[PDB]
């Protein structure tokens, strides 16, 4: 996360770290959506241009974390993966269209002060909140700048950007399964996700019921926090039919 | 599930985090 | 850079 701040304790209790077994290293962010299911970006698991194609046994998820590097004894919980599900129409070839994946845990994780699931948006909450100017929050342990790494979880609040502005900022083909967020060059404030934040959540707090909803997944950007560029996020609601299908048939 | 999105150390205790108001204020 | 995690999770 670029130009963010240290998270407060328990600020993002749905935050999940995707952790490589060997070598032991951070792979990505992710989010807890129930006691057995974790949501992330497809490119965290499958990205052929970078020779990335992880299997279940390659990975762990670490839940309830704050420190990036410490083993947080008595606080974090570490889970093995039973199964990975990637969206069947995930487009890793071109533009990361439908950049979404689910991971089912081998065993349910116990909730605590530091571990708690985020909500997924219904159609109405999505319609109400996914509007240009409305801010969401992005969290992760990724790089602090494009060209370094945080001691603890970072957080940054960023405004959703008008779709034409998103489109005009890039040569990449944007789709309805993405939205973009970030400040404009003139606005003064700045901030962005960066490498390592991939797969983490873009959340919004509904003013209707005071619950946190995951509207987006950290997906892609040209560099990090570049003027005139924006961060692109998987549109969780647009792909919720797939999410529900997977959970309903495999859990 | 039914309890999703309500943080034990914040919403469940009626405590606000330091920047959530920035979000609320943007929801015009 | 990372602190070692308990062996039980790598077994
Ligand atoms: N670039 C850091 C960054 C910045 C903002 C956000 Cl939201 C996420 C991220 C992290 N995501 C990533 O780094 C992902 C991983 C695969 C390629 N990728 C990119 O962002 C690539 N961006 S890119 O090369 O400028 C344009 C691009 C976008 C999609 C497919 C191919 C090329
Ligand atoms: C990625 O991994 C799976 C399983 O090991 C494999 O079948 C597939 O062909 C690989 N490449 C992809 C999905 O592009
Ligand atoms: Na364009
Ligand atoms: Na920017």
């Amino acid at each position: 996360i670029v130009e963010g701040s240290d998270a407060e304790i328990g600020m993002s209790p749905w935050q999940v770290m995707l952790f490589r077994k060997s070598p032991q290293e951070l792979l990505c962010g992710a989010s807890l959506i129930s006691d057995r299911w974790v949501l992330t970006a497809a490119h965290c698991l499958l990205y052929p241009p970078w020779d990335k194609n992880f299997t279940e046994n390659d990975l762990l998820v670490r839940i309830g974390k704050h420190s990036r590097t410490r083993y947080e004894r008595n606080i974090e919980k570490i889970s093995m993966l039973e199964k990975i599900y990637i969206h069947p129409r995930y487009n890793w070839r071109e533009n990361l269209d439908r950049d979404i994946a689910l991971m089912k845990l081998k065993k349910p994780v116990a909730f605590s002060d530091y571990i708690h699931p985020v909500c997924l948006p219904d159609r109405e909450t999505a319609a109400s909140l996914l509007q240009a100017g409305y801010k969401g929050r992005v969290t992760g342990w990724g790089n602090l700048k494009e060209t370094g790494q945080p001691s603890v979880l970072q957080v940054v609040n960023l405004p959703i950007v008008e779709r034409p502005v998103c489109k005009d900022s890039t040569r990449i083909r944007i789709t309805d399964n993405m939205f973009c967020a970030g400040y404009k060059p003139d606005e003064g404030k700045r901030g962005d996700a960066c490498e390592g934040d991939s797969g983490g959540p873009f959340v919004m707090k509904s003013p209707f019921n005071n619950r946190w909803y995951q509207m987006g997944i950290v997906s892609w950007g040209e560099g990090c926090d570049r003027d005139g560029k924006y961060g692109f996020y998987t549109h969780v609601f647009r792909l919720k039919k797939w999410i529900q299908k997977v959970i309903d048939q495999f859990g | 599930e039914a309890d999703c999105g309500l943080r034990p150390l914040f919403e469940k205790k009626s405590l606000e985090d330091k920047t959530e108001r920035e979000l609320l204020e943007s929801y015009i | 850079d990372f602190e070692e995690i308990p062996e039980e999770y790598l077994q």
